[PDB]
């Protein structure tokens, strides 16, 4: 069956988070590693896979990890030719030229992309205090392709229209976002900081983890957000 | 099968107290497969190779004016610090021993009763075991199978008495343990 | 209160 | 009177890393590199102490890195496997029908790779079962400890399956109810 939906109490509240909001914004404002055609060159832990990709934009790093839930996962992608999208993180960033790691990430590059340079639309609808503000769409390369990157597409856009995200709080309380399959198939992550003072960019991502694809042409989203008072 | 040869590495920091954090001595340590090949002592001050293959290391790590100084205050920072925040439920950690007294399941020669003294589920493993015949020690024939950590914070341990048993004869199995403040005693009537 | 751990430095390449 | 082992390694090929505490024998807490979040060994410890689990992340990550340095040093000099010594104990004198728990004890034995397996009547168990890390000993070879849970009777025997490298055939300690 399918991920059942969050309830209030099932949510972070940005006003129970007391960090730098600049620090969740950080991993989805214009920041992601992408790469084309690329298979794994070594691996640190047997779950993880480690693949020589470039920082074009600053030459922060060349090598970057990947983490995924397990073994299986890893020994799937070890050898095969494929694509990553990924949201990416420094601090706590660990493996034996600059380093970067991430989590998932991973597809199977044989066959899944469009002739011509053509990108598929996603639909994504905005809901703020249960009623539909604002409808648009993001893009992929690939037929089937990882949440995470429809995900970290989706918050980019948000984060300039409607400022998801601040360097100080944001101006939504809660916040999630939910992914629906042509199969009825249903799950969603949490937008917002786990409670405290310190935001753990590392630990906030590994819900990427299980490497979650879905099929581009007919997965549909949705963004539930609040604001504290209405 | 899985043949491939392993290769391993293990770096083990071993903080050493005597009474309390008075006297404390740190022993660095680098093993490769089952060697250890170059060590810090703080008793020594700096880095020594155990091995020829830890030689490099000890030269390199010693030319390093900073990891030596830092190193040489980690009885303090290190050591001395980690004890302190652990002391309440290490080194003060108590649980009574459970103590019960019964003849052996196998009992060999004839007239001749051995006896069983089972103490168990304690904390910490320091404990004496004593067997007295009416009040009076007993040095031969006392037999332990020795001290065993359960690895669950708990140790138990096994000591036997051979006797010559007489109607009337009081066997007493005498335990001393941090965990009370006086013997605990569990009698054998013959 | 929390545990300090010591550092591991790299060997001689 | 006391120590306190901070206690790491790294095993290649098999990618094995761990990173633990140690007093006086006794795990204090170990570091899970996957879920990266430290692990008490005791419920307890956790209330009154703490640990940042990413500290550790990084210095397996030296460890590995020197692994391969010595390793290369040594001409590829491999380990010699050492099969370990299993011994199989209940925690208290076992009484029919009373509470008890088997414990599988692996020791002296090196590389730190075990398959352990519990048996009832020659049936695997995997109901109630726990286990702890490799935990460190002074000669530099390791121990471990295997937990069963179980109803003492006259008819239930167990077994405990132990594999390692060092071992030309699967070692089985066998168990039953005799006091």
């Amino acid at each position: 069956e399918s991920q059942p939906d969050p309830m209030p109490d099932d949510l972070h509240k940005s006003s129970e988070f007391t960090g730098t909001m600049g620090n969740m914004k950080y991993l989805y404002d214009d920041h992601y590693v992408s790469a084309t055609k690329v298979k794994s060159v070594d691996s640190f832990f047997k779950w993880d896979l480690i693949y020589n990709i470039s920082d074009k934009k600053l030459k922060n790093y060349d090598k970057v990890k990947t983490e995924l839930l397990n073994e299986d996962l890893a020994k799937k992608y070890k050898d095969e030719v494929v694509d990553v999208y990924g949201s990416n993180y420094y601090v706590n960033c660990y493996f034996s030229g600059g380093k970067t790691c991430m989590y998932g990430g991973i597809t199977k590059h044989e066959g899944n992309h469009f002739d011509n340079g053509n990108l598929q639309n996603v639909l994504v609808r905005v809901y703020e205090n249960k009623r539909n503000t604002i409808s648009f769409e993001v893009q992929t390369d690939k037929k089937s392709v990882t949440a995470q990157e429809l995900d970290i597409k989706a918050r980019n856009f948000l984060i300039n229209k409607k400022n998801l995200y601040e360097f100080n709080s944001s101006p939504y309380e809660t916040g999630y976002i939910k992914f629906i399959e042509n199969n009825g198939n249903t799950f969603w992550y949490d937008m917002m900081p786990a409670p405290g003072d310190k935001f753990d960019q590392s630990k906030y991502l590994m819900m990427y983890n299980d490497n979650k694809t879905v099929d581009s042409k007919s997965v549909k989203i949705e963004v539930h957000l609040t604001t504290k008072n209405g | 099968g899985d043949t491939r040869p392993r290769f391993l590495w293990q770096l083990k920091f071993e903080c050493h107290f005597f009474n309390g954090t008075e006297r404390v001595r740190l022993l660095e340590r680098c093993i490769y497969n089952q060697e250890e090949s170059v060590r810090f002592d703080s008793d020594v001050g700096e880095y020594r190779a155990v091995t020829e293959l830890g030689r490099p290391d000890a030269e390199y790590w010693n030319s390093q004016k900073d990891l030596l100084e830092q190193r040489r205050a980690a009885v303090d920072t290190y050591c001395r610090h980690n004890y302190g925040v652990g002391e309440s439920f290490t080194v003060q950690r108590r649980v009574e021993p459970k103590v019960t007294v019964y003849p052996s399941k196998t009992q060999p020669l004839q007239h001749h009763n051995l006896l069983v003294c089972s103490v168990s589920g304690f904390y910490p493993g320091s404990i004496e075991v004593r067997w007295f015949r009416n009040g009076q020690e007993e040095k031969a024939g006392v037999v332990s199978t020795g001290l065993i950590q359960n690895g669950d914070w708990t140790f138990q341990t096994l000591v036997m008495l051979e006797t010559v048993p007489r109607s009337g004869e009081v066997y007493t199995c005498q335990v001393e343990h941090p965990s009370v403040t006086s013997p605990l005693t569990v009698e054998w009537r013959a | 209160a929390a545990y300090s751990d010591q550092a591991t430095p790299l060997l001689l390449s | 009177e006391h120590v306190i082992i901070q206690a790491e390694f790294y095993l290649n090929p098999d990618q094995s890393g761990e990173f633990m505490f140690d007093f006086d024998g006794d795990e204090i807490f170990h570091v899970d590199m996957a879920k990266k979040e430290t692990v008490w060994r005791l419920e307890e410890f956790g209330r009154f102490a703490s640990f940042e689990a990413q500290g550790a992340l990084a210095n397996i990550a030296v460890d590995k890195a020197n692994l391969e340095i010595m390793t290369k040093r040594s001409n590829y000099t491999p380990i010699t496997n050492v099969p370990p010594e299993v011994t199989v104990l209940t925690n208290s004198p076992v009484e029919l029908r009373e509470p008890n728990v088997l414990i599988c004890f692996i020791d002296k034995f090196t590389p730190p790779v075990v398959n352990v397996t519990w048996l009832r009547n020659g049936k695997p168990v995997t109901t109630g079962v726990s286990e702890t890390v490799f935990l460190p000993r002074e000669d530099h070879l390791f121990r471990k400890f295997h937990y069963l849970p179980f109803l003492p009777s006259t008819e239930d025997v167990y077994d405990c399956r132990v594999e390692h490298w060092g071992l030309d055939e699967p070692l089985l300690k066998h168990w039953e109810f005799d006091a």
